[PDB]
C-alpha cells in the first residue's frame, strides 16, 4: 500500500472516471477520513493496506 | 557497427574494465592456493603430486 | 587450385585434430598409469560413494 | 488452438526425461 | 583450506550426481542458452527473411506450423557470414527479422558440444578409465560442425546453413544434392556403408549375445533377470556364439577375441562418419562428387544416356527451383 | 544494445576464466591413482 | 561532403557512414543556370509513420503511429540526376536517373510488418521563385511502381508474368462450372502503380561550393502484394542534400 | 482447417496407453510392498 | 469497441489492474505506443510465473 | 452418367493419401451431374485431345495433343517466350452431352478453365458445401482394404 | 495476370510488340540486335511504328533495319509488369 | 536422501467401492454431457 | 453446431477419472496377493 499503490516506489492502481471513458494507471494518494470507506474511492484501498 | 576491426569486439572503453575484472577476479582466487608457492621446486616425474 | 587446397589441407586439419585427441588421451593416461586398463584388485569405482 | 496440443506434447515429453534421469531406479550390488 | 581448493574439490568431484568438471564450466552455460533460446524460437518466433529478398519464411508454431514444418530459420542472405549478435542489431525486432536466433543457437551449440566431448574425457580420467570414448563422439561432432559451421563458411553465408527443423532438413538435403551431387561423392558412399554396416554389426552382435544366454531364470519371469548387477560371472557362453557364426559363414571369419570384436564395433561407424563429415567439408568448397553426364557416346558421337543422366535430370529439377526468386544471373555461384 | 553487451562479456570471461584456471589448478594430479 | 571524400573505402565500410547524407554548411543564394543539371541528390528519411486506427481515450480517429525500421541500413537514395528546367514563374526539377528506389520494411505495434518501396521515380518538383534560397520549398508527385516485379513467384508458384495461375496442390478446386473463382483474387496478380507526394525544403546553401540541403517530408502508399491486401498510407520525414552544379 | 477428430486421436493416444503403463508399475510396487510385510502390506 | 473483457480475458484484467499496460509486441491497452516495456510486460509476467 | 463417372481420376484408388481421412465425398463433394464431353478444336479445325494425368503425378501441366502425338497447345508456365499458348493457337471447346449439351466457348479465359479440368478424366459438377469438402482426393475402400490386410500380412 | 491478351505478340508470333517485348524478341530480326534493338527497348511508351522514328539518336542505318521490319513491328497496350523486364526478364539459353 | 519415512501407509479400494466410483463418473457423464455439447 | 471442445470434456471426463479408480483397485488386489505368499506374490 505504501510503495506499489501510492506510487512512491510503484506504478499504482488502474483508476478511471465515473463513466468508464478515461482510465490510466496512476499513483493514488490515500484518503484517511470516512471517505476511505467509500469503496469506489481508490484512495481507500491505499489507506487500507497502509493502515 | 559490426565489421569494424576492433580488438576482441571492444567497441567502448567500458568493456575493457569488464574483461580485466573477470580474469583477475578468478586469478586472485587461484593465487590464494597455487600462488605464493615455491617457484624453485622440481621433479623428475611426468606429473607432479606436490601439494594442494 | 583453390578448391584443391581448401579441400585437402582442410581434410587433413581435421584428422590432426583427431591426432590431438588420441595422442593426448593416451599421454595423459600413460602418465597416470591406467592406459593398460583397470586393475582387477583395485577398482577405483568401488572405493567411491553410493551411486545415486 | 491447434498449436496448444503440440506444445503440450513437447513439454510433456521433457517431463518424463526429467523423471527418468533424477528419479531413476538406482542399481545396487548385493 | 583455501576457497579455490574447496571449489576445485567440488567441481571435479565424481560424487556429484552429474559430473560437472572443468569442461562443464563452459558446457552447461552454453548448452542451456542454446536450449532456452531454441524452445522459444521454435514455439514463438516471427518470420525470417532467409533469402535476403524480404520474403519472410515462417518457422515457428504460433505462426501456423507443426512439429514437421516448424523450424528455426537460418539467418539472412543479407547478413551472410557476418557476426550478428543482439547488441549489433539496434532492436530485437531487427534481430528477429534478419535471422537472429540461428546464430545464437548454433554458436552456443558448437561450443557446448565440443565441451560435452571434452567432458567425456575428463570423467574418464578421474574414474581410472582408458580415455577414448570422446574420440568416438568426435564423429557426430565432425558432422554437426560440417553442416552448421563449415558449410556456411565455404559457401560464404549462414543462409546456406542447415535449418534447425525437420522439413528444413530435407530442404537442406535436396538443395545440397542439386548443387553438389552428394550421392556420387565417395564419402557419402563411405558412410552409408558406415551406418548400414553399423546397424548390421549392432544387430549381429546383439543377437549372438542374446542367443547364447545361460539359464538363470524360469520361464515365468523375464529373461533379463538372470543378470545380477556387478556380478563377476560371464553371462553368456561366448564359445557357443563363436561356433554358430563359425558355421554360419565359415570358420576363419569369426572373432574369438571379444576385445577385438568390441573394437570393430567402434571402428566401422566412427571411421564411416569421420569420412562422411569430410565429404560435406570438401563439398563446402565446391569440390563436388562425380559427374558422369554425357560420358557414353556411340561412334557417331551421339550421347547415349546412362543412369547418371537420369540422375542429372533429377538434379536439374531441384537446381532450377531452389530459391526461385533469389537468383538473377544464369549460374548459381552460391 | 550496449547494456546487454556488457552483461555478456561478464558472463563469458567468468566461465572462460574458470576453465583456464581450472586446468592450471594442478589438474593432471587429480586422478584415482594417487592424490 | 568533402569531408566524406577525404576518407578511403576501408575507413568507411562497416561504420554506417555511407548510409548518411551529407551536412551542408552555411546559407546563401545560388542561381540555376540555363543548362543546370542536378548532380548528387541523396534523400534519407530519419523517421517513419504508418496511418492506423489509434486507441485514444474514447475515440478512434486515424492517426500516424511511428514504426521501427527492420531492414538495417538500406533506406537511403543516392546519385539522383536530373536537369533543372527554368519556367518563368517557378523553378522546376525533373529527375532522370540514379538509384531512386530503396525497398524497406517497418514494424508496427502488434507485430505487423509493413513493407513499402520508398521511391522518387518520375518526380516533378516545383518551387517558388528562381534561385535556391533558405526559404525555398519545392515538391511534387512521384510514381510508385509495385513492390514486386510481375515475375515474382509467390509460395505456390504464381506470378503476374510467369508461374501457374491455380492452386497447384489443390487439384479438385477447378471442378464444376464455377471452377476456382472463389479464390480468384489470389490467382490474378495485378501490377499496381500508385502516387506519392514529396515536399522538400531547402534551408542551407553553399554558393562557393554549389551544394544545397534541407528537410523534406514524403507521403506515399505501402504495397499490397499485387492486390493481396489493402495498402496503407505511409508518411516519412528526413533530410536531403543535393549538388546544384 | 484441421480435423476435429484428431484431438480425440492424439489425447486418447497419449493418455489411455500411458495411463495403462502406470498401472502395471503401481501394482508391481504394491506386490513388492505386499510381500515385504512392513508398515505397508496391510 | 473490442476491449479485453469482450474477448473473455480472465486473468488479464488482474495484470492491468495493478499497473501493467504494455506488451512486447508494442501494443498497449491504453492505446499509446511504447518503444520498450522492459521486463514487466504481459509476456514478462506470464514467463516469470512459469519460472 | 455412371459410365463416365468411372472415367474420372478422383475415383482412382491410387490418388488418395494416407493421413487424410474420411470418404471420397470429402474429396471434392457429392457429384451432381455430368457436365459433358469437351472436344477441343483449334482455329485450323483439327481435333485436340487433352493429355491425361497419370496416377503418379499430383501436379501435371495441361497439354493439348492432336491425333499423331504432336504438341499443338498447352498452358505455359513461362509466359514470355510462348510458342504454343491457347491465345496463339486459338483453341475452341465444344461440349457434347451432359448439361452443357450444345455450347461453344471461344475465348482464352474460358477455354483455359475447361482445359484444366479435362485432364482429370470426365468433367463433373460437384457439391462441396454439404460435407465441407476441402479439395484433395481420398481413396476408395478398395485402397484401404489393400492397405490394412497387406500391412497386417 | 491469369488471362492476359497479347501473349503472342511478346516473343513467338513473329509479329512483335514494341512496348512489351523482351530484347531477346528482336534477336530474330537480323540487323537490330544489339544496337537498334537497344534503343527501342530503352525508351518509353510508343503508340505506333511511326513513333520508332522519333527515337533520340537515330541514324539512317538505324532507321533502315526498322524500315525493313516495320510490317513485323507493331505496338500494343503497355501493361506495366512486362515493361519493366524488357532488358532482362531472367531468361537465358 | 535421508532415512525411510515411518509415515508410509497403504491405499485400499475394495471391489464394492470400485463400482460406486465407476457408476458415479458415468452418471455424471450422462448428466453433464448434454449441457457441455450445448 | 456443437462445441468441439466438449468431446474432450466428456471423453476425458469419463476416461481419466475412471482409469484412476481402476488403479486403486488393482494395487489393492496386488497387496492382498502380495501378503498371501502363494503363486502370485513374487
Ligand atoms: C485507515 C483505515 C482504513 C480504511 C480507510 C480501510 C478501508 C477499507 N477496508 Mg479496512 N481495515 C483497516 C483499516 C482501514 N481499512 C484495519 C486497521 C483493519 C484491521 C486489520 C481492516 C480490516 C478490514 C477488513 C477485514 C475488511 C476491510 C475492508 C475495507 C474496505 C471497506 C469498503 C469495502 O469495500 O468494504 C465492503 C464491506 C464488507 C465486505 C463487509 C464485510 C462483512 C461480511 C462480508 C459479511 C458477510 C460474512 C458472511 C460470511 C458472508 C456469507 C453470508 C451471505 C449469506 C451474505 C476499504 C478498502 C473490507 C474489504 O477489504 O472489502 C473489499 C473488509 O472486508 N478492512
Ligand atoms: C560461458 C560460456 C559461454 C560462451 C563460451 C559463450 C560464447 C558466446 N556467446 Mg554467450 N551466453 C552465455 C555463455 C556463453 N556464451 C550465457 C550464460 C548467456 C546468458 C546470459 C549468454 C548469452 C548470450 C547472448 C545473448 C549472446 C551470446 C553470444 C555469444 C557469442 C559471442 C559473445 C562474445 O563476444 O564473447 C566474448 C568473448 C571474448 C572477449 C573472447 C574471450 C576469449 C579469451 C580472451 C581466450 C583467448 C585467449 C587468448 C587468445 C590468449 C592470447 C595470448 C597472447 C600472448 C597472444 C559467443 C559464441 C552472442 C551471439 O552468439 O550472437 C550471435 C549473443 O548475442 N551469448
Ligand atoms: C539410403 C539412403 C541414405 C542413407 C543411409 C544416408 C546416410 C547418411 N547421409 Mg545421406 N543422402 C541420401 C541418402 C542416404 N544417406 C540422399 C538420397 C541424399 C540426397 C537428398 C542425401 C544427402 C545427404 C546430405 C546432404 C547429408 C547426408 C548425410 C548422411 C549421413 C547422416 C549421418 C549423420 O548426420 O549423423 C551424424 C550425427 C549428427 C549430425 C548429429 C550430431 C548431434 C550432436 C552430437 C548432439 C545433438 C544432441 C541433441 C540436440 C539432443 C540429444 C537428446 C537430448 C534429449 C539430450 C549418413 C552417412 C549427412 C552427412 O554427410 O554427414 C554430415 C549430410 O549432411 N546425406
Ligand atoms: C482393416 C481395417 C480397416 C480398414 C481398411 C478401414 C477402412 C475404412 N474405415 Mg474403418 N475402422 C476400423 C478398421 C478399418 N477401417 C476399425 C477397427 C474401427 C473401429 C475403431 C474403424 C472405425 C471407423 C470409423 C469410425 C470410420 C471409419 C472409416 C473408414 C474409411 C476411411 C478411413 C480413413 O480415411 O483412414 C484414415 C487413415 C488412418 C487412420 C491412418 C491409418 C493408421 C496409421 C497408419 C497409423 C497407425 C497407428 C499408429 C502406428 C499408432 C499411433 C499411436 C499414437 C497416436 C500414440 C475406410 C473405408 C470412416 C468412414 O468413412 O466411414 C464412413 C469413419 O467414419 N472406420
Ligand atoms: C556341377 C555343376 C552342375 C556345375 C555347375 C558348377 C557349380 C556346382 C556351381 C555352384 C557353386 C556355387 C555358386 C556355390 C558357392 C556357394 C556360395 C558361396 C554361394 C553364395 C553366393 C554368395 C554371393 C556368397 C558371398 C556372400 C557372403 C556369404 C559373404 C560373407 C560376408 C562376410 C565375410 C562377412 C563377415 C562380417 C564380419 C566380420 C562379422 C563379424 C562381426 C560381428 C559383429 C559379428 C558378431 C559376432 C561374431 C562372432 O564371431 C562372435 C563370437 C560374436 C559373439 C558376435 O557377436
Ligand atoms: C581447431 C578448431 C578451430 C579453432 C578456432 C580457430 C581459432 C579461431 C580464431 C579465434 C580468434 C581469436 C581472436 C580473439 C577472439 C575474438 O576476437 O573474438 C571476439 C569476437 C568479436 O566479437 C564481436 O566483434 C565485433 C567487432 O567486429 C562486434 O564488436 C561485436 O560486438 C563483438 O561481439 O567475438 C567472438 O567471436 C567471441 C568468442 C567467444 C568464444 C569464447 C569461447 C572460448 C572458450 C574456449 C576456452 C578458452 C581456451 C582457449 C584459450 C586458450
Ligand atoms: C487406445 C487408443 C484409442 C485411440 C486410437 C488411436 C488411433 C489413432 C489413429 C486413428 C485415428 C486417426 C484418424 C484421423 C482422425 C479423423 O478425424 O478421422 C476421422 C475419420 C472419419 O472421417 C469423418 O467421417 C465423417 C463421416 O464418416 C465426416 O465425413 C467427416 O468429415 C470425416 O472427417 O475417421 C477415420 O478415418 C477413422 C479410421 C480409423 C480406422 C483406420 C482404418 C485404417 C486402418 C488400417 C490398418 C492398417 C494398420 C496396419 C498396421 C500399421
Ligand atoms: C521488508 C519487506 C519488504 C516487502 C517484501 C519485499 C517486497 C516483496 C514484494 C514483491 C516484490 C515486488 C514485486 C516485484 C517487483 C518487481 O517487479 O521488480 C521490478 C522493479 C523494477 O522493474 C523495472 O520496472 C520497470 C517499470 O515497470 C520496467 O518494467 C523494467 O523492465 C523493470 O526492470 O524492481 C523493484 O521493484 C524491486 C524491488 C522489489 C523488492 C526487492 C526484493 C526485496 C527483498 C527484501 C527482503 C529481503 C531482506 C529482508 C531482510 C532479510
Ligand atoms: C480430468 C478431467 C479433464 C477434463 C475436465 C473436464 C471439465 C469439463 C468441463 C469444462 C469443459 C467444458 C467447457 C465447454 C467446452 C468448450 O468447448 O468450451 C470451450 C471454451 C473456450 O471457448 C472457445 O474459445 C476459443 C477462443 O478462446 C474460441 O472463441 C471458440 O469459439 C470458443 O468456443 O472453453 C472453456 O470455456 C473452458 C472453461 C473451463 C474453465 C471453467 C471456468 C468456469 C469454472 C467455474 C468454476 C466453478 C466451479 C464451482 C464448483 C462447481
Ligand atoms: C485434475 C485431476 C482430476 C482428478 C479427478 C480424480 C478423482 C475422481 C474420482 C474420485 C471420486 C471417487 C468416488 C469414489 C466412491 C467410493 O469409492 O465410495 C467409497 C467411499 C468410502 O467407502 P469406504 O470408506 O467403505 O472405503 C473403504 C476403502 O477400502 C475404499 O474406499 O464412499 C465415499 O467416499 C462416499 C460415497 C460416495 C459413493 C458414491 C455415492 C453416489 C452413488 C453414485 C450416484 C450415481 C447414481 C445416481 C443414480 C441417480
Ligand atoms: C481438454 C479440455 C480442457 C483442458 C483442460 C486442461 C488443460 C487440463 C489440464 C490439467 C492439468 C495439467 C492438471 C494437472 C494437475 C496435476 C497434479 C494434480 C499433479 C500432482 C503432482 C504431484 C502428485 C506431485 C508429486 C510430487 C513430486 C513429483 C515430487 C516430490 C513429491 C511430490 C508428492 C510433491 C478444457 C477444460 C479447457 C476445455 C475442455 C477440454
Ligand atoms: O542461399 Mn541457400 O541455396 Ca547455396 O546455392 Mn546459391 O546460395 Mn542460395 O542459391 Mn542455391
Ligand atoms: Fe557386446
Amino acid at each position: 500500500g505504501a510503495f506499489h499503490v501510492t506510487g512512491l516506489f510503484g506504478p499504482g492502481i488502474w483508476v478511471s472516471d465515473a463513466y468508464g471513458i478515461t482510465g490510466k494507471v496512476q499513483p493514488v494518494a490515500p484518503a484517511w477520513g470516512a471517505d476511505g470507506f467509500n469503496p469506489f474511492n481508490p484512495g481507500g484501498i491505499a489507506a487500507h493496506h497502509i493502515a | 557497427t559490426e565489421g569494424t576491426n576492433e580488438w576482441f569486439g571492444v567497441d567502448d572503453l567500458r568493456l575493457l574494465a569488464v574483461l580485466f575484472l573477470g580474469h583477475w577476479a578468478i586469478l586472485s582466487l587461484w593465487l590464494g592456493s597455487y600462488g605464493d608457492s615455491n617457484e624453485d621446486e622440481d621433479f623428475f616425474g611426468e606429473i607432479d603430486y606436490s601439494a594442494r | 587450385p583453390r578448391s584443391w587446397l581448401c579441400c585437402s589441407h582442410f581434410f587433413l586439419a581435421f584428422f590432426f585434430l583427431v591426432g590431438h585427441w588420441w595422442h593426448s588421451g593416451r599421454a595423459r593416461a600413460a602418465a597416470a598409469g591406467f592406459e593398460k586398463g583397470i586393475n582387477r584388485a583395485n577398482e577405483p569405482v568401488l572405493s567411491m560413494r553410493p551411486i545415486d | 488452438m491447434e498449436a496448444l496440443v503440440y506444445t503440450f506434447l513437447l513439454i510433456g515429453t521433457l517431463m518424463v526425461i526429467f523423471f527418468a534421469v533424477f528419479f531413476r531406479e538406482t542399481p545396487r550390488i548385493l | 583450506v583455501s576457497l579455490w581448493e574447496r571449489f576445485c574439490a567440488w567441481i571435479t568431484s565424481t560424487e556429484n550426481r552429474l559430473y560437472i568438471g572443468w569442461f562443464g564450466c563452459l558446457m552447461f552455460p552454453t548448452l542451456l542458452t542454446a536450449t532456452s533460446c531454441f524452445i522459444i524460437a521454435f514455439i514463438a518466433a516471427p518470420p525470417v527473411d532467409i533469402d535476403g529478398i524480404r520474403e519472410p519464411v515462417a518457422g515457428s508454431l504460433l505462426y501456423g506450423n507443426n512439429i514437421i514444418s516448424g523450424a528455426v530459420v537460418p539467418s539472412s542472405n543479407a547478413i551472410g557470414m557476418h557476426f550478428y549478435p543482439i547488441w549489433e542489431a539496434a532492436s530485437i525486432d531487427e534481430w528477429l527479422y534478419n535471422g537472429g536466433p540461428y546464430q545464437l543457437i548454433v554458436l552456443h551449440f558448437l561450443l557446448g558440444v565440443s565441451a560435452y566431448m571434452g567432458r567425456e574425457w575428463e570423467l574418464s580420467y578421474r574414474l581410472g578409465m582408458r580415455p577414448w570414448i570422446f574420440v568416438a563422439f568426435s564423429a557426430p561432432v565432425a558432422a554437426a560442425s560440417a553442416v552448421f559451421l563449415v558449410y556456411p563458411i565455404g559457401q560464404g553465408s549462414f543462409s546456406d546453413g542447415m535449418p534447425l527443423g525437420i522439413s528444413g532438413t530435407f530442404n537442406f538435403m535436396l538443395v545440397f544434392q542439386a548443387e553438389h551431387n552428394i550421392l556420387m561423392h565417395p564419402f557419402h558412399m563411405a558412410g552409408v556403408a558406415g551406418v548400414f554396416g553399423g546397424s548390421l554389426f549392432s544387430a549381429m552382435h546383439g543377437s549372438l549375445v542374446t542367443s547364447s544366454l545361460i539359464r538363470e531364470t524360469t520361464e515365468n519371469e523375464s529373461t533379463n533377470y538372470g543378470y545380477k548387477f556387478g556380478q563377476e560371472e560371464e553371462t553368456y557362453n561366448i564359445v557357443a556364439a563363436h561356433g554358430y557364426f563359425g558355421r554360419l559363414i565359415f570358420q576363419y571369419a569369426s572373432f574369438n577375441n571379444s576385445r577385438a570384436l568390441h573394437f570393430f564395433l567402434a571402428l566401422w561407424p566412427v571411421v564411416g562418419i569421420w569420412i562422411t563429415s569430410m565429404g560435406i567439408s570438401t563439398m563446402a568448397f565446391n569440390l563436388n562428387g562425380f559427374n558422369f553426364n554425357q560420358s557414353v557416346v556411340d561412334s557417331q558421337g551421339r550421347v547415349i544416356n546412362t543412369w547418371a543422366d537420369i540422375l542429372n535430370r533429377a538434379n536439374l529439377g531441384i537446381e532450377v527451383m531452389h530459391e526461385r526468386n533469389a537468383h538473377n544471373f544464369p549460374l548459381d555461384l552460391a | 544494445m550496449l547494456t546487454l553487451k556488457i552483461l555478456v562479456y561478464t558472463t563469458v570471461i567468468f566461465f572462460v576464466s574458470l576453465f583456464i584456471f581450472g586446468f592450471l589448478s594442478s589438474d593432471p594430479s587429480r586422478n584415482p591413482n594417487r592424490k | 561532403k568533402s569531408q566524406i571524400n577525404e576518407l578511403s573505402y576501408l575507413q568507411v565500410k562497416g561504420t554506417g557512414l555511407a548510409n548518411r547524407c551529407a551536412e551542408v554548411v552555411g546559407e546563401d543564394s545560388i542561381k540555376p543556370k540555363p543548362g543546370a543539371k542536378l548532380v548528387d541528390m541523396c534523400i534519407e528519411p530519419k523517421a517513419w509513420a504508418v496511418e492506423e486506427e489509434v486507441g485514444k481515450a474514447g475515440k478512434t480517429e486515424k492517426k500516424f503511429v511511428n514504426s521501427k525500421v527492420m531492414t538495417r541500413q538500406t533506406y537511403t537514395l543516392d546519385a539522383i540526376e536530373g536537369p533543372i528546367t527554368v519556367d518563368g514563374g517557378k523553378i522546376t526539377f525533373n529527375e532522370k536517373e540514379g538509384i531512386d528506389y530503396a525497398a524497406t520494411t517497418v514494424q508496427l505495434p502488434g507485430g505487423e510488418r509493413v513493407p513499402f518501396l520508398f521511391t522518387v521515380k518520375d518526380l516533378v518538383a516545383k518551387g517558388n521563385g528562381d534561385t535556391f534560397k533558405p526559404g525555398f520549398q519545392m515538391g511534387g508527385d512521384f510514381n510508385t511502381p509495385s513492390y514486386r516485379t510481375g515475375l515474382f513467384l509467390d509460395p505456390k508458384g504464381r506470378g503476374g508474368t510467369t508461374g501457374y495461375d491455380m492452386a497447384v496442390a489443390l487439384p479438385a478446386l477447378q471442378l464444376g462450372e464455377e471452377g476456382d473463382a472463389e479464390l480468384f483474387g489470389e490467382n490474378n496478380k495485378v501490377f499496381d502503380i500508385t502516387q506519392g507526394r514529396i515536399e522538400m525544403e531547402v534551408n542551407k546553401v553553399n554558393a562557393e561550393d554549389s551544394e544545397i540541403g534541407g528537410v523534406f517530408v514524403a507521403t506515399q502508399l505501402s504495397d499490397t502484394d499485387m492486390g493481396s491486401k489493402t495498402p496503407k498510407k505511409v508518411l516519412t520525414k528526413g533530410i536531403f542534400y543535393a549538388k546544384v552544379d | 482447417e484441421v480435423q476435429f477428430g484428431a484431438y480425440l486421436a492424439v489425447l486418447l493416444g497419449t493418455f489411455l496407453p500411458a495411463l495403462f503403463l502406470v498401472n502395471l508399475f503401481i501394482q508391481t510396487e504394491a506386490r513388492k510392498a505386499g510381500k515385504a510385510g512392513g508398515q505397508d502390506s496391510d | 469497441l473490442n476491449p479485453m473483457w469482450r474477448q473473455g480475458m480472465f486473468v488479464m484484467p488482474f495484470m492491468t489492474r495493478l499497473g501493467i499496460t504494455d506488451s512486447w509486441g508494442g501494443w498497449s491497452i491504453t492505446g499509446e505506443s511504447v518503444s520498450n516495456p522492459g521486463i514487466w510486460s504481459f509476456e514478462g509476467v506470464a514467463l516469470s510465473h512459469i519460472i | 452418367d455412371k459410365l463416365a463417372f468411372y472415367d474420372y481420376i478422383g475415383n482412382n484408388p491410387a490418388k488418395g493419401g494416407l493421413f487424410r481421412a474420411g470418404p471420397m465425398n470429402k474429396g471434392d463433394g457429392i457429384a451432381e451431374a455430368w457436365l459433358g464431353h469437351p472436344i477441343f478444336r483449334d482455329k485450323e479445325g483439327r481435333e485436340l485431345t487433352v493429355r491425361r494425368m497419370p496416377a503418379f503425378f499430383e501436379t501435371f501441366p495441361v497439354i493439348l495433343v492432336d491425333k499423331d502425338g504432336i504438341i499443338r497447345a498447352d498452358i505455359p508456365f513461362r509466359r514470355a517466350e510462348s510458342k504454343y499458348s491457347i491465345e496463339q493457337v486459338g483453341v475452341t471447346v465444344d461440349f457434347y452431352g451432359g448439361k452443357l449439351n450444345g455450347q461453344t466457348f471461344k475465348d482464352a479465359p474460358t477455354v483455359k478453365k475447361f482445359a484444366r479440368k479435362a485432364q482429370l478424366g470426365e468433367v463433373f459438377e460437384f457439391d462441396r458445401t454439404s460435407l465441407e469438402s476441402d479439395g484433395v482426393f481420398r481413396s476408395s475402400p478398395r485402397g484401404w482394404y489393400t492397405y490394412g490386410h497387406a500391412n497386417f500380412a | 495476370v491469369i488471362d492476359y491478351e497479347n501473349i503472342g505478340y511478346l516473343g513467338g508470333s513473329s509479329i512483335v510488340d514494341i512496348n512489351n517485348a523482351n530484347v531477346r524478341a528482336y534477336l530474330k530480326m537480323p540487323g537490330m540486335y544489339p544496337t537498334v534493338a537497344g534503343k527501342i527497348v530503352s525508351h518509353g511508351p510508343y503508340s505506333g511504328v511511326a513513333d520508332l522514328y522519333k527515337i533520340p539518336g537515330l541514324s539512317s542505318a538505324e532507321a533502315d533495319v526498322i524500315k525493313k521490319y516495320e510490317s513485323r513491328l507493331t505496338a500494343k497496350t503497355p501493361s506495366p509488369d512486362y515493361v519493366i523486364d524488357r532488358i532482362n526478364n531472367g531468361l537465358y539459353r | 536422501m535421508t532415512g525411510p519415512n515411518p509415515n508410509k501407509q497403504a491405499v485400499e479400494l475394495n471391489r464394492t467401492s470400485l463400482y460406486w466410483g465407476l457408476l458415479l463418473i458415468f452418471v455424471l457423464a450422462v448428466l453433464f454431457s448434454s449441457y457441455f455439447f450445448n
